[PDB]
RNA sequence: CUCGA
DNA sequence: TATAATGGGAGCTGTCACGGATGC
DNA sequence: GCATCCGTGAGTCGAGG
């Protein structure tokens, strides 16, 4: 929604992003034809 | 003759326009619809070459007869297509410009030649602070301007142009 | 994270756009372009490591 | 014998490969459901098991 | 910061000429100059108003240094380095070994150490830094040509700012930018941050990178095959 | 070391014009200007050379280059006898001369004080194929334009008239510049157009649209075909140097083979071609074997006339054009017979 | 590549293996005719197809490359002859 | 990048 | 071609040994 | 005379994509 303070106007549309790959039932996806795995990384915790 | 010895050394100015076949002028590379070399650009034939062998670019000449010859209408010398690995161009510097290798290679060759550090070499190449090649009888801080003095351009700009201020 | 990152880029192009164009007549589709979005998200399941 | 305007550049078996074909797929331009990249006018493929 | 000189008749410098103290401002000679400055003629005020400056030669870039090298007598510091050579200091004595080293390399050689400034930068054949068409009727190109045509863009951008008398601070900032791109094309990363194609985090491959390490020029290509 | 900050700092040197400096710069531009014309209606000389001599000695002796649409070559010695042509003039024509000195002072300080404002628009147009610096180059060029062009009497702040060729000059900078195959200004427009067309329509149906959607969208003169073509024509290089892997193992253009030198297969076939052709032309007489060579252009590249070989070997050209037919029968013949020459045909 | 019917890559080590075999000829074939240098593989390729012994090996092309790199970097290389005069390999090709 | 020696 | 508009905005950083200007 | 910041190397080939 978009709004004009001083007009107070107030305009609200839904508005298409594009779309988002979807995994599958056994947790891969399908990116351009070819099945991929985002393999999950291990880092250093946040903290101090 | 027999190679036996391969020497490197500097290209001088005259050198590298002794390499040059003609001066890259525009920034273009090919025409978006011929698909062909743009006029004094990056692939132009005129300077670098034939893309066929024994044929100039609008096609007056095409075959080894002429060879040397350099067509009139278009410009493309009638030779082989494989020169087009060979030919140099060249970029005529408006100002001229340092080669890194002489500035950055620490130590600077162009700094220790000079007696420059690596600081007032980059402020200098860089335009951070100007350096005196003749300072005309010039004085900043009672102390004359002496040669090779490294100004800032608060400094300069007070000894070449005056001191002044506006008030409001 | 990449989502983020698209998204980031989206809201600078809204900025971008809110700082033009009529001031009135704006829409939420006239300041949203979803490319640096989908091109996250892209770069994300086909170039990444 | 005039040359011919065309040549040959069909798609052949590569050095060691080769087997049975079981499936082909062909995909044209101007036709429903499909749309290639541009200057592609047509996109076959061949499967050899 | 300015000396005043009023003036009943024609006067025989403009604004913006430089002057030294005994210069005739005007009145045909009668209203000198007393300190060195610019002239200000202010036709108002009828005063020929002059402020203290000097017309001292100080430059930037490699212009100026193109001018302090090519200004050096390379025999006469080859002499005063060795008479450093004579000094009781080790430290000196290092310095002045180290300079004489670069001073007698180009000596020996027939070098001339102005020749470390570019005037004409060569341009690489073309076929070295392909624009070719692939399997799909792409294209695909060398970084040297964008390289070398951000060089193009800026040399000409400065021909042209310079032919219609730009201001100092714009030439300034063209020269920087064309140093700049020289440098990103001969070796780009090695100064400041590295020269990138649009939306892409990944350096294009300079003069000096397609030469050196692992992938360069002599390991991939001349030491095996 | 960061080059935007350097140069935000030097524009930081120059203070901001007051409505009264603003219009006083403006006001003796315009008057410098007029003096110029004038002083070229004195003089009989060319306002163009007169300008290029009072610019010369308002910047200096640094920068006196040769100007292309001069006719003379500017060097000092020429500036010195113009200057001393304006400076041997009575007193109420030699005022013009000061009249337009103070005008081009005023012209660079005038550029100089607005350089900011160049920034503040060049910001906007980032990400587009043009570094930061570069827009804000062009937009500099944009602003003197706005300069040269600006008239005070309107009273309108020099902003508002800047501000339209500095977005221009960008925006030509931008539509000039941006890619490596150069595209024409208007084709870019297109080509935007078209782009514009396609995310709205793509933002409507939820999905990408079809090259027919795109062109029921671009109105009459569009189809899909002139769609496709005209993306097919937008289309940008891309890198050899773009890895494959990672960047310490492999480049896009290891894959590229090249097509233009001969292949060694290639070069041999074509060798035994001339050899077996030389071999096959033995058999005939030497006249019928070098006219079938001037005919085809074996010998000097270049296919003769039945008039030139005939003129050649002092025959009529009716006679020529019967010993090339015998002569290829004979080959013909020859040739049945062997089968040497049969594979080469591909 | 197996996809694009590639050659065997003869690295650095290979190369050490054929020096210290004292493998001369073996060596300067690889490094010649079986990889860049055009009229060296083409008349390989012929005198093999006519049963003749392959010829002479020439310049390879990839020193012709680094050359021309090295002109790009303003630096002059040049081969010599025992006399110190130039040699050119580029055959007049470069030279105006 | 992942795999192989 | 004229309302006025006037200083950017990126930035996670877990190695190591040497030659170097330096610069403490 | 001694700690500090910078630039540079860090196995091979082969395969997939
Ligand atoms: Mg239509
Ligand atoms: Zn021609």
């Amino acid at each position: 929604q978009l709004i004009h303070k001083d007009t107070g106007l107030i305009k609200e549309d839904e508005v298409f992003l594009g779309h988002i790959p979807l995994m599958t039932e056994d947790g891969s996806f399908i990116i351009n034809g070819a099945d991929r795995v985002i393999v999950s990384q291990i880092h250093r915790s946040p903290g101090v | 003759k027999e190679v036996r010895k391969v020497r490197i050394a500097l290209a001088s100015p005259e050198k590298i326009r002794s390499w040059s076949y003609g001066e890259v002028e525009k920034p273009e590379t090919i025409n978006y619809r011929t698909l062909k070399p743009e006029r004094d650009g990056l692939f132009d034939e005129r300077i670098f070459g034939p893309i066929k062998d024994y044929e100039c670019a609008c096609g007056k000449y095409k075959r080894q007869r002429f060879e040397g010859k350099v067509c009139e209408r278009c410009g493309v010398e009638v030779t082989k297509s494989i020169v087009r690995r060979y030919r140099m161009g060249h970029i005529e510097l408006a100002t001229p410009a340092a080669h890194i290798w002489f500035v950055k290679d620490v130590p600077s060759k162009i700094g220790t030649l000079l007696d420059l550090s690596a600081t007032e070499l980059e402020q200098v190449l860089y335009f951070s602070k100007y350096i005196v090649l003749d300072p005309k009888g010039a004085i900043l801080n009672g102390v004359p301007v002496e040669k090779r003095q490294l100004l800032t351009d608060e400094e300069y700009r007070e000894l070449r142009y005056g001191k002044q201020e506006t008030y409001p | 994270d990449q989502f983020r990152v698209g998204l980031a880029r989206l809201a600078r192009g809204v900025r971008e756009r809110m700082l033009m164009g009529s001031e009135d007549s704006l829409t939420p589709a006239k300041l949203v372009n979803s490319r640096p979005l989908e091109a996250a998200i892209r770069e994300f399941f086909s170039r990444s490591q | 014998e005039k040359a011919r305007d065309v040549k040959d550049t069909s798609l052949r078996v590569p050095p060691g490969e080769g087997g049975i074909v079981v499936r082909t797929v062909r995909l044209r331009r101007g036709d429903p459901g499909v749309e290639l990249k541009p200057g592609v006018r047509e996109v076959v493929r061949v499967y050899v098991a | 910061k300015a000396r005043v000189y009023p003036f009943e008749d024609d006067v025989e410098v403009s604004t913006g000429d430089r002057v030294a103290p005994g210069d005739v401002l005007a009145d045909g000679g009668k209203v000198k100059s007393d300190v060195y400055g610019r002239v200000e003629v202010d036709l108002v005020r009828n005063v020929v108003r002059v402020v203290e400056s000097y017309d001292i030669d100080a430059r930037m870039g490699a212009e100026a240094i193109q001018q302090l090298l090519k200004e050096l007598d390379l025999e006469a510091l080859e002499k005063e380095l060795l008479e450093e050579m004579k000094h009781p200091s080790r430290a000196r004595r290092a310095k002045a070994r180290k300079r004489l080293e670069v001073v007698r390399a180009f000596l020996d050689s027939g070098n001339r150490p102005e020749w470390m400034i570019l005037e004409a930068v060569p341009v690489l054949p073309p076929d070295l830094r392909p624009m070719v068409q692939v399997d799909g009727g792409r294209f695909a190109t060398s970084d040297l040509n964008d390289l070398y045509r951000r060089l193009i863009n800026r040399n000409n951008r400065l021909k042209k700012l310079l032919a219609q008398g730009a201001p100092e601070i714009i030439i300034r900032n063209e020269k920087r930018m064309l140093q700049e791109a020289v440098d990103a094309l001969l070796d780009n990363g090695r100064r400041g941050a590295p020269v990138t194609n649009p939306g892409s985090d990944r350096p294009l491959r300079s003069l000096t990178d397609i030469l050196s390490g692992k992938q360069g020029r002599f390991r991939q290509n001349l030491l095996g095959k | 070391s960061d080059p935007v900050r350097q140069y935000l700092h030097e524009i930081g040197q120059v203070p901001l014009l007051t409505l009264e400096e603003e219009v006083e710069l403006a006001r003796k531009v315009e008057e410098g200007m007029e003096a110029i014309k004038k002083l070229s209606e004195i003089t009989g000389l060319d306002p163009d050379l007169i300008r290029e001599v009072v610019r010369a000695k308002i910047l200096g002796s640094a920068r006196v280059r040769h100007i292309p649409g001069l006719k003379e070559t500017l060097d000092p010695k020429t500036v010195e006898e113009i200057d001393q042509k304006l400076k041997s003039l009575p007193k109420e024509h030699k005022r013009y001369l000061h009249i337009a000195r103070e005008g081009e002072a005023a012209r660079q300080h005038l550029i100089e004080a607005n350089l900011r404002l160049v920034v503040s628009i060049a910001k906007k147009y980032t990400g587009r194929g043009l570094s930061f610096l570069d827009l804000i180059q062009e937009g500099n060029q944009g602003l003197i334009r706005a300069v040269e062009k600006f008239e005070y009497k309107r009273r309108f702040k020099f902003s508002t008239y800047a501000t339209w060729w500095i977005r221009q000059a960008i925006n030509r900078a931008i539509a000039d510049q941006a890619r490596t195959i150069r595209i024409p200004v208007h084709m870019v427009e297109t080509i935007n157009k078209l782009s514009r067309t396609a995310r709205q329509l793509q933002q409507e149906l939820g999905r990408e649209p079809t090259y027919e959607e795109i062109a029921e969208a671009m109105g009459p003169g569009w189809d899909a075909k002139r769609v496709e073509e005209t993306l097919k024509i937008a289309q940008e290089p891309v890198s050899l140097e773009t890895p494959i892997g990672d960047e310490k193992d492999s480049f896009y253009g290891d894959f590229i083979p090249d097509e233009h030198l001969p292949s060694p297969v290639d070069a041999a076939t074509q060798s035994l071609l001339s050899e077996e052709l030389e071999k096959a032309l033995s058999k005939l007489s030497e006249r019928e074997a070098m006219v079938l060579k001037l005919r085809k252009g074996l010998i000097d590249g270049r296919e003769h006339t039945l008039e030139e070989v005939g003129a050649f070997f002092g025959v009529t050209r009716e006679r020529i054009r019967q010993i090339e037919n015998k002569a290829l029968r004979k080959l013909k013949y020859h040739e049945s017979r062997t089968r040497k020459l049969r594979d080469f045909l591909d | 590549g197996k996809a694009q019917f590639g050659g065997q890559r003869f690295g650095e080590m290979e190369v050490w293996a054929l020096e210290a075999y004292g493998a001369a000829h073996t060596l300067q074939e690889m490094l010649t005719l079986k990889s860049d240098d055009i009229e060296g593989r083409n008349a390989a390729y012929e005198a093999i197809i006519k049963g003749e012994d392959v010829p002479e090996p020439s310049v390879p092309e990839s020193f012709r490359v680094l050359v021309k790199e090295l002109q790009a970097l303003a630096l002059d290389v040049q081969t010599l002859d025992e006399k110190d005069n130039p040699v050119d390999i580029f055959e007049g090709l470069a030279s105006k």
